[PDB]
RNA sequence: UCCUCCUAAAGAGUAACGGAGGAGCACGAAGGUUGGCUAAUCCUGGUCGGACAUCAGGAGGUUAGUGCAAUGGCAUAAGCC
RNA sequence: GCCUGGCGGCCGUAGCGCGGUGGUCCCACCUGACCCCAUGCCGAACUCAGAAGUGAAACGCCGUAGCGCCGAUGGUAGUGUGGGGUCUCCCCAUGCGAGAGUAGGGAACUGCCAGGC
């Protein structure tokens, strides 16, 4: 299963970030959408979320789940994170590669001010 | 014939006992020989080399069973 | 005891050296590594053997 | 019919059970899955003769405790390992 | 063109019109078919790569997989695994092209099948084809190598074909017209 | 007979004999030779009691042997001193606790089974008793 | 002399000319990191492939593997690229 | 209130099997691939760009105990202390008290955020 293989790829870095007590900006990637979630180091509550399925993000984009959509979602999640006042998060690939939409989301968060 | 040979070790078990106020780096479980009977997850990650579990903060030892595999973990919690 | 002891001599002109083991039957080439030279306080090439 | 007169157990444990077996009685338990189990003691020779009667396990038995008739059925029998005698019976409520 | 045949025929008119069946995702789909070679313990051969790379680079410019062992367990003295086979699993448009060229060599000319080709019988879903006769070669030299298309080609098939199989389409060997 | 075909280890520690036996019920047959008392049942004694049984029933019915000689017993040779390693394995025993059904019998009348069990009990060292299959 | 298991009594330790086995190395990659991956075995169709060489499918789940004895490990793999 | 996705808590009362159910909300298969990138060949997978199609497979939910799993009460085994028969093993007072079985339970529960109705 592709999702199970992705979880097996993600698990090492997820436990490593759990042991460091790092606030994790996790990304979820689908063919249709992309999701970003800044989650507190306890792992149970989500501080900041920005999704492509949100209508305010999705109305400005020509296609949901694009690299431009990933840049918009990364800029939005970094804007809400800096509005909340939290900084110095660690990026979680969640089993994906650092390539394409995941890389674009992280680059947009770095450009908008979320430092890793 | 002959078969009388043997090796030596002089400790193989835990020293921290879940009330034990271990400071700094005390070996909570030295010569466990292996990271699988006890894992270190409370005060960061212990288990340096020969898998000796050691404290990383001044505090009480904590023994616990977590995970899907029912594995035993040593934690250090502050007093 | 097929492996024999060799030196690794700093290329930074100092007399500093490391020591290691090597077997010339399988690795007859000379071993070159970037190692720290504490006299120069920099990482330099270490190649030369005894 | 298979009626056994039984008494309730004042004390439970290995010492009390061995005292019963020294006084030529033996413990037993009744459970039904609907209410609390009842610990009883039985007259060993009488329940032995009912063991030797071969229809003891098939049909429904009647245990009388305090004048109350309880319809039971023998689930398992703990027997002494090398003597004919028997140590413990558990009865399921029928 | 066989991909266009699969998209076009047997599906879209009659069962869509009269009596509905559920899904074109439910009807069986031809996945990646494969071909394998089986050479011996000799390493010095280049003929295996020559034939497989010829069948691949008649259109492409790529090379086959030189496979050592999936199992990595050897009854010989060297357990590690010598390179003793080739793999080409066929791919998409080139898969349909290779399947179409196999059909247009084997089917319309009665050359290969003398008698009943099915002799070893068991049930569970395997169709490997080993011709052992050189059917086609892209170069002008038709047959100069030691191998005679002894390679196996694997098609996975639930060999039943029940409804229109036992209705009209059995298999056998009378070329007819309209 | 009745020595195991393979063993993981050639020799064992002497050990001590347990409290009470598992396998007190008559399971496969209809009659049984239960053990009353501790001891070690040598493979030769097991074979001798089996032959006495089988000839007493005239090779009719079916006989189960519920115990197996899986413990090797070492003995030092004559006129050798103490030490110098453990002795050589000589014979195989089965450790018997009170209540162990040693043998089982079916397909015979009860009195013929009792006669065969008595002739086997005369060969066994430990005290035995006759038991019958009981439903629980 | 050194290592592993049991003896050894659920902390450590613990003897015998007690019961079993190994070591006196190897590796400039078989170390580091990053990215990726998952075995043994069994049932089937095909080129000397035959019972076991290589494919493809299914079952199974670590019964594999660890440079080398044994023990404890190991999937977040410390196993493979 | 219902459904879906993400991150957890707890780790077989949590899973497997069998049967049913869901769709351009969401998610999966799916379309194409020169280009951002990859296959010791493999647009299988990893990726990227996304007109159509179906939920078939997967996944989610529900029912079913067939298998896993949990599991009493009572008894038994063992054992600390004291005492007693003992040839190698037990008994009594007292304290602790299993494992396996039995009745039974069991088709998880819950927290945060986001989306549609």
């Amino acid at each position: 299963d592709k999702k199970s293989a992705r979880i097996r790829r993600a698990t090492r870095a997820r436990r490593k970030l759990q042991e460091l007590g790092a606030t994790r900006l996790v990304v979820h990637r689908t063919p249709r959408h992309i999701y970003a979630q800044v989650i507190a180091p306890n792992g149970s509550e989500v501080l900041v979320a920005a999704s492509t399925v949100e209508k305010a993000i999705a109305e400005q984009l020509k296609y949901t789940g694009n690299k431009d959509a990933a840049a918009a979602v990364g800029k939005a999640v970094a804007e809400r994170a800096l509005e909340k006042g939290i900084k110095d998060v660690s990026f979680d690939r969640s089993g994906f590669q650092y390539h394409g939409r995941v890389q674009a989301l992280a680059d947009a968060a770095r450009e908008a001010g979320l430092q890793f | 014939g002959g078969s009388t040979r043997n090796g030596r070790d002089s400790e193989a078990k835990r020293l921290g006992v879940k009330r034990f106020g271990g400071e700094s780096v005390l070996a909570g479980s030295i010569i466990v020989r292996q990271r699988g009977t006890k894992f270190h997850a409370g005060a960061n990650v212990g288990c340096g080399r020969d898998h000796t579990l050691f404290a990383k903060a001044d505090g009480k030892v904590k023994f616990e069973v977590k995970g899907p595999k029912n594995r035993k973990f040593i934690s250090i919690e502050a007093e | 005891g097929i492996r024999e002891k060799i030196k690794l001599v700093s290329s930074a002109g100092t007399g500093h050296f490391y020591t290691t083991t090597k077997n010339k039957r399988t690795k007859p080439e000379k071993l070159e590594l970037k190692k720290f030279d504490p006299v120069v306080r920099q990482h330099v090439i270490y190649k030369e053997a005894k | 019919m298979f009626t056994i007169n039984a008494e309730v157990r004042k004390e439970q444990g290995k010492g009390a059970s061995r005292r019963l077996r020294a006084a030529n009685k033996f413990p037993a338990i009744i459970y039904g899955g609907k209410e609390a189990p009842l610990a009883i003691e039985l007259d060993h020779d009488k329940v032995m003769n009912m063991q030797a009667k071969a229809e003891f396990y098939s049909e429904v038995l009647t245990i009388v405790v305090d004048g109350k008739e309880i319809k039971v059925k023998a689930q398992d029998v703990q027997r002494h390992p090398y003597k004919p005698k028997l140590q413990h019976i558990d009865f399921v409520r029928a | 063109a066989k991909l266009h045949d699969y998209y076009k025929d047997e599906v879209v008119k009659k069962l869509m019109t009269e009596f509905n069946y559920n899904s074109v995702m439910q009807v069986p789909r031809v996945e990646k078919i494969t071909l394998n070679m089986g050479v011996g313990e000799a390493i010095a051969d280049k003929k295996l790569l020559d034939n497989a790379a010829a069948d691949l680079a008649a259109i492409s410019g790529q090379k086959p997989l030189i496979t050592k062992a999936r199992k990595s367990v050897a009854g010989f003295k060297i357990r590690q695994g010598y390179p003793i086979g080739c793999k080409v699993t066929l791919r998409g448009e080139r898969m349909w092209e290779f399947f179409e060229r196999l059909i247009t060599i084997a089917v319309p000319r009665i050359r290969d099948f003398r008698g009943l080709s099915a002799k070893s019988f068991d049930g569970r879903g395997n169709y490997s084809m080993g011709v052992r006769e050189q059917i086609i070669f892209p170069e002008i030299d038709y047959d100069k190598v030691d191998r005679v298309r002894g390679l196996d080609i694997t098609i996975t098939t639930t060999a039943k074909s029940d409804e229109e199989g036992r209705a009209l389409l059995a298999a056998f060997d009378f070329p007819f017209r309209k | 007979m009745l020595q195991p075909k393979r063993t993981k280890f050639r020799k064992m520690h002497k050990g001590r004999n347990r409290g009470l036996a598992q396998g007190t019920d008559v399971s496969f047959g209809s009659f049984g030779l239960k053990a009353v008392g501790r001891g070690r049942l040598t493979a030769r004694q097991i074979e001798a009691a089996r032959r006495a049984m089988t000839r007493a029933v005239k090779r009719q019915g079916k006989i189960w042997i519920r115990v197996f000689p899986d413990k090797p017993i070492t003995e030092k040779p004559l006129a050798v001193r103490m030490g110098k390693g453990k002795g050589n394995v000589e014979y195989w025993v089965a450790l018997i606790q009170p209540g162990k059904v040693l043998y089982e019998m079916d397909g015979v009348p009860e009195e013929l089974a009792r006669e065969a069990f008595k002739l086997a009990a005369a060969k066994l060292p430990i005290k035995t008793t006759f038991v019958t299959k009981t439903v629980m």
